[PDB]
């Protein structure tokens, strides 16, 4: 017996993958913000 | 002379305190601008999602 709804499962896997990638990108943006904040406050200190 | 030197030392210390306050203000401004960047990005993302 083959898979009942193959395209649905494939789309679900792709959704999980690109959701994880979007999470990684958002965290990268947050880290860039944090590092530039630290870099500019170090000079004031 | 003692009154004079007391006033002078006080003025010097006050100038130092003012410089310190300026540094504090600069740090707070940096933090506020960092928050402003994210606020603008949320603005653009909401415009995209509208």
């Amino acid at each position: 017996e083959s898979t009942s709804d193959p395209l649905a499962a494939l789309d679900d896997a792709i959704s999980q993958i690109d959701k994880f990638r979007s999470s990684l990108g958002a965290v990268q943006n947050r880290l860039d913000s944090a590092v530039t904040n630290l870099n500019n406050t170090t000079t004031n200190l | 002379a003692n009154r004079f030197t007391s006033n002078i030392k006080g003025l010097t210390q006050a100038a130092r305190n003012a410089n310190d306050g300026i540094s504090v203000a600069q740090t707070t401004e940096g933090a506020l601008s960092e928050i402003n960047n994210n606020l603008q990005r949320i603005r653009e993302l909401t415009v995209q999602a509208s």
